[PDB]
């Protein structure tokens, strides 16, 4: 999971 | 003839429209930004989802900002007397009301203004649909246990997140928002009213999905997408 | 049983809830602001209107913006577990993201957080509607010729205007905004989906109200309304 | 008319  | 009712958006154009997908992936090292891994994911699904409703989509991949207004511009000046509605798909880094070009960031006003009323012909009174993927801040959700017509009106914002949040992506899977998008569009979009379909997405994203980070900051963490509807009328991707 | 489905807000519970109306008309002469002519016509519309919807409505006019902290604050401390959902109507002065006070401003996400679902438990799962007439700014529309659950999800704000916009108001018959959601909660709450009927609300205003003014400036003016939404089921504010 |  990453963040934009 | 018998008693007509209109409530619905027109649909039954000979075309569908355009479906604009702009997928920002990779961004100059000057800017300081990560690759945003998956989103090729979510490209390619966005394209299979909307070949379906038979839009004439067009992907576009790493743009400047001076490339994404030249495009916005370009588009919003051809003829598309003969479309129902229009689509634009953004796939970037972002900040609230703001979306980056490879080189730096565009205001999502700048794009959108192109689409205005009286500024695209073509399009008044008809569905202007904006589905952005991207930051809207850097806020975190920690969840809880369970003239005649408005030159801003036929807008629809399908943001992929609330006002001020974060917005999450699986680099193998691609983002939250837009998997569940075109989830629901592929199983509900024959039966359902847009924003029937996007409640769906609400749902989705806000029940099956929860970020797993080692950096405590960021682990556990939910989303909610948000829509934000200036429609006057109720739009159905088919016809009779 | 047979197959159930789930795609709707349970509103069976033993009271709809709550709809608390902040009538703010009058407001101290340090701040500048003017008295807002043609309010209580609005106050006294919703009124009767969601009490036709079984809501226990409470009225209250010209709250400072202290008044206005306190109030959502206990009335965020109640037990709503009997009640199916929650509305709050805000009519006041306001500026993006902002409403005013009689002697000045609150920041609407200080009195919305008080019912996220990590603070509010008894509303956790619900629908919990804002309804704001207010200004979100100063730019003009001149129309064309035609855990588990984030704790930001079950949040609906229907906002009078779009973003960055006046918001217009009628010192005689009360704000386009106002106006028409009553009309159209009278007329389709018995039978439609309430993003539905909010759309016909977006129409209304859209369509049927101009501006006139002695001031070319605030002339022949448009306006639209804007849906936000973060609910995850259709909402229906009857039952079977 | 007057805005809000």
């Amino acid at each position: 999971d990453e963040v934009d | 003839s018998g008693i007509s009712l209109d409530n619905s958006y027109k649909m039954d154009y000979p075309e569908m429209g355009l479906c604009i997908i702009i997928n920002n992936k990779n961004f100059h090292k000057s800017t300081g930004m990560t690759s945003r891994s998956g989103t090729d994911v979510d490209a390619a699904n966005l394209r299979e989802t909307f070949r379906n409703l038979k839009y004439e989509v067009r992907n576009k991949n790493d743009l400047t900002r001076e490339e994404i207004v030249e495009l916005m511009r370009d588009v919003s000046k051809e003829d598309h007397s003969k479309r129902s509605s229009f689509v634009c798909v953004l796939l970037s880094h972002g900040e609230e009301g703001i979306i980056f070009g490879t080189n730096g960031p565009v205001d999502l006003k700048k794009i959108v203004n192109f689409f205005r009323g009286d500024r695209c012909r073509s399009l008044t009174g008809k569905p202007k649909l904006f589905i952005i993927q991207a930051c809207r801040g850097t806020e975190l959700d920690c969840g809880i246990e369970t003239h005649k017509i408005p030159v801003e009106a036929d807008f629809l914002y399908a943001y992929s997140t609330a006002p001020g949040y974060y917005s999450w992506r699986n680099s193998k899977d691609g983002s939250w928002f837009i998997q569940s998008l075109c989830a629901m569009l592929k199983q509900y979009a024959d039966k359902l009213e847009f924003m029937h379909i996007l409640t769906r997405v609400n749902r989705k994203v806000a029940t099956e999905f929860e970020s797993f980070s080692f950096d405590a900051t960021f682990h556990a963490k939910k989303q909610i997408p948000c829509i934000v509807s200036m429609l006057t009328k109720e739009l159905y991707f088919y016809h009779l």
